[PDB]
RNA sequence: CGCCGGAAGACCAAGGGUUCCUGUCCAACGUUAAUCGGGGCAGGGUGAGUCGACCCCUAAGGCGAGGCCGAAAGGCGUAGU
RNA sequence: UAAGGUGAUAUGAACCGUUAUAACCGGCGAUUUCCGAAUGGGGAAACCCAGUGUGUUUCGACACACUAUCAUUAACUGAAUCCAUAGGUUAAUGAGGCGAACCGGGGGAACUGAAACAUCUAAGUACCCCGAGGAAAAGAAAUCAACCGAGAUUCCCCCAGUAGCGGCGAGCGAACGGGGAGCAGCCCAGAGCCUGAAUCAGUGUGUGUGUUAGUGGAAGCGUCUGGAAAGGCGCGCGAUACAGGGUGACAGCCCCGUACACAAAAAUGCACAUGCUGUGAGCUCGAUGAGUAGGGCGGGACACGUGGUAUCCUGUCUGAAUAUGGGGGGACCAUCCUCCAAGGCUAAAUACUCCUGACUGACCGAUAGUGAACCAGUACCGUGAGGGAAAGGCGAAAAGAA
């Protein structure tokens, strides 16, 4: 019931990385996602002397919300929608634009 | 599991439950004396001996 | 008594303080407009 | 209680009222007595607590009918 | 000087406890009370 | 006797202090975290069984939990049973 | 150097409940400062056939099968407990 | 139903799962320590101590079950005392306790008003107690009416602040009759014929519908400002869907939904239909509720305070007639009219919301609204019953400052 998932190539709808693609690395259960090279924040991380991990200026991916992202068609190159339908017995995704099942 | 012991019967599925309590307190001394890397083995062993006596009430009283 | 005092929590009854009648100190011969 | 075993009668309340009509609340109590009854039918004598007017109905009735109603009631006597 | 509270958890129990609370229609009704307000401690006990 | 799927539920673990290691060295004595409701000729057939050693005697005590503040929650630990078990003079562990 | 020493010493019951011991910290708490503490945090510590409870036995008294009494709720009480 | 998961503060560790045995949601099951009616005895609640019977044993001991009181029924026993009864033991079935209001019954104030106060008022209110149900109570004329007629009970609007009652003061306050909601009638006091012909109760099965998880669900980008566009400007599309919520500022077309159309392996509520057990319809004949009705005395209830006071109830003392007879029509008598007490059952219209779901508000917005938007009946106060707070907001994102 989901309309993106891992491992999904999107498009990013609205904010400063509007308009870059990335792939989804994990969906959380707030409604959000982590993608490859979108939303990116630098963490000033404290030493601690375990772990053998000093500190740093530290450059990872903050989780933006699931609706500012799109899922990209790559055959248009354009953001798309996703439907449901039952090919064979069971229920697939589809794109609204054209209907070919993803 | 839940189908490879349900076809046992009550002797061989006593025999499996003092096994796993014999496990499961093996468990406790290895975690207790800091020697237990792999805590996710405490829950299965607990929950394996649930689902043993499980078994053995719906074959008893059934 | 004064049950729900959130100034003085401890104390109930308190006219020993500041009724002049009440106090230990006071005198009968206070009262001479008699 | 000041219950009769026979009418079911018990005390009621009322009031006591003066010449200038001051009501004061009283009890009325039946007019009750403990007495053995004869069963003929038993050889037997049976002791009730009784009002007046319950030995009127056991009179008129006859003791084995009465005890009927007794039985029948679920009364021990 | 000698105040009025003068512990004794043997008097406490007896006094006020859950047998003593149980064992009229009177004290009955205040852990009916109690339960009603929703209180964290119904009677004086451990 | 007794049964031994209770035996495999009375001993919960080993204590470790300087007091519990002076007593093995000294006294011959292995301190253990029992059960709560475990009694001593319990306590004393399951150490026969699983360690399969020789059992002098067992003393108990009952450790009281302490009342520790997290925070501003103010919280209690549990009780905890606690037995030295004396081994008899040709022993093991 | 000074003070108590039929206590201001020692051991308990009652009551309290970790205040006990060790390490560490000094914001707040301590009528001042604090490196110290009955304060904060972490760890440790209470071992019984003979001591005490529980147990057996009863006092005052309580409760009380049946019972007697009472508009109801209940009151008193026998055998007992 | 699913590509993600192992509840929260609250990360981390160690793991599980990805096309179906991860997790999540629903039905039916299993487990369910101790206290509590607490029920084997006791007790300072969450503890102490047993008796009996089976099964085990490594002989030290274990495991399970039963054992409260009362009521009803049955069996076996069994005194003073011959029969007997009382009593005793055992077995089966039921009850017990809790819960916000609503309902019926048993008891029942005072402040207050009367500008004082005693009759009267407050008020059969508050409160205490007993009992029952999903509703309860009431209910099929010994009723009204007025010479014409109506036709069980309950509830609503009139009648009417009228008629009356009243230290005729303060106050209390109908009925007849009319309009509506709802609508329903039966049984015993007994025999014969005909039997099991109506109805009701329980259960089985089938069908229909609903509930307890769910499934699908339309249509938008270009540019400007800006941290960010859902805003401004321009040009399109959907609508049985422009209810609502979220998204970095105000979104029908980004997300969740919404209108609409579908879904049950299992349990269950109604609606029929049918099977079984129990119940028995109909005809004729007969019968027609006695310490009762009424009365005296004392009280109470009727709007009605003893008044000229009918009617109802009864603590006490009495005491009829039996359809050729009785009750009532507001003192009482005559005439006339009307109805059959002293046995019982009964749906709907009515009352209420501890709790569940949906939706709504010229309701509140942190001194407000529940005491409580927050780990609140908490902290704290009190021997106890009981009393009872304060305390919401970084940002879009912790990017919470290496
Ligand atoms: N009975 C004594 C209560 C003491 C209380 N704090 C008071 O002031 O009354
Ligand atoms: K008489
Ligand atoms: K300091
Ligand atoms: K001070
Ligand atoms: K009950
Ligand atoms: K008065
Ligand atoms: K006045
Ligand atoms: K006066
Ligand atoms: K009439
Ligand atoms: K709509
Ligand atoms: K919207
Ligand atoms: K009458
Ligand atoms: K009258
Ligand atoms: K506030
Ligand atoms: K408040
Ligand atoms: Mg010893
Ligand atoms: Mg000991
Ligand atoms: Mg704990
Ligand atoms: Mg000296
Ligand atoms: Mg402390
Ligand atoms: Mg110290
Ligand atoms: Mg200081
Ligand atoms: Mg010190
Ligand atoms: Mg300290
Ligand atoms: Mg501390
Ligand atoms: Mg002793
Ligand atoms: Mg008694
Ligand atoms: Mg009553
Ligand atoms: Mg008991
Ligand atoms: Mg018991
Ligand atoms: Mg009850
Ligand atoms: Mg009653
Ligand atoms: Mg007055
Ligand atoms: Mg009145
Ligand atoms: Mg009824
Ligand atoms: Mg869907
Ligand atoms: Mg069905
Ligand atoms: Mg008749
Ligand atoms: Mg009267
Ligand atoms: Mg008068
Ligand atoms: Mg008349
Ligand atoms: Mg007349
Ligand atoms: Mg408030
Ligand atoms: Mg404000
Ligand atoms: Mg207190
Ligand atoms: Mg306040
Ligand atoms: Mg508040």
């Amino acid at each position: 019931a989901a309309k993106i998932r891992r491992d999904d190539e999107v498009i990013v709808l609205t904010g400063k990385d509007k308009g870059k693609r990335g792939k989804v690395k994990n969906v959380l259960s707030s409604g959000k996602v982590i993608v490859e090279g979108i939303n990116l924040v630098k963490k000033h991380q404290k030493p601690v002397p375990a772990l053998n991990q000093p500190g740093g200026i530290v450059e990872k991916e903050a989780a933006i919300q699931v609706s500012n992202v799109a899922i990209f068609n790559a055959a248009t190159g354009k953001a798309d929608r996703v439907g449901f339908r039952f090919e064979d017995g069971k229920k697939v995704r589809f794109f609204k634009s054209n209907s070919e099942t993803i | 599991k839940a189908k490879e012991l349900r076809e046992k019967s009550v002797e061989e599925l006593n025999t499996e439950l003092l096994n796993l309590l014999r496990e499961q307190f093996n468990l406790r001394m290895q975690a207790a004396s800091g020697q237990l890397q792999q805590s996710h083995l405490l829950k299965q062993v607990r929950r394996d001996v649930a689902r043993v006596k499980t078994l053995l009430n719906e074959k008893a009283g059934a | 008594m004064e049950n729900n005092s959130r100034t003085m929590p401890h104390i109930r009854r308190t006219t020993h303080i500041m009724k002049f009648a009440h106090r230990n100190s006071f005198d009968f011969h206070f009262f001479n407009a008699r | 209680s000041r219950v009769c075993q026979v009418t079911g009668k018990r005390p009621v309340t009322g009031n006591n009222r003066s010449h200038a009509l001051n009501a004061t609340k009283r009890r009325f109590l039946p007019n009750l007595h403990s007495h053995r009854f004869w069963v003929e039918s038993e050889k037997r004598f049976v002791t009730l607590r009784v009002s007046a007017k319950g030995m009127r109905v056991i009179d008129k009735k006859g003791i084995d009918t009465v005890l009927a109603e007794l039985r029948a009631r679920g009364e021990k006597y | 000087m000698k105040r009025t509270f003068q512990p004794s958890v043997l008097k406490r129990n007896r006094s006020h406890g859950f047998r003593a609370r149980m064992a009229t229609k009177n004290g009955r009704q205040v852990l009916a009370r109690r339960r009603a307000k929703g209180r964290a401690r119904l009677t004086v006990s451990k | 006797m007794i049964r031994e799927e209770r035996l495999l539920k009375v001993l919960r673990a080993p204590h470790v202090s300087e007091k519990a290691s002076t007593a093995m060295e000294k006294s011959n004595t292995i301190v253990l975290k029992v059960a709560k409701d475990a009694t001593k000729a319990e306590i004393k057939a399951a150490v026969q069984k699983l360690f399969e050693v020789e059992v002098e005697v067992v003393n108990t005590l009952v450790v009281k939990g302490k009342v520790k503040r997290h925070g501003q929650r103010i919280g209690r630990r549990s009780d905890w049973k606690k037995a030295y078990v004396t081994l008899k003079e040709g022993q093991n562990l």
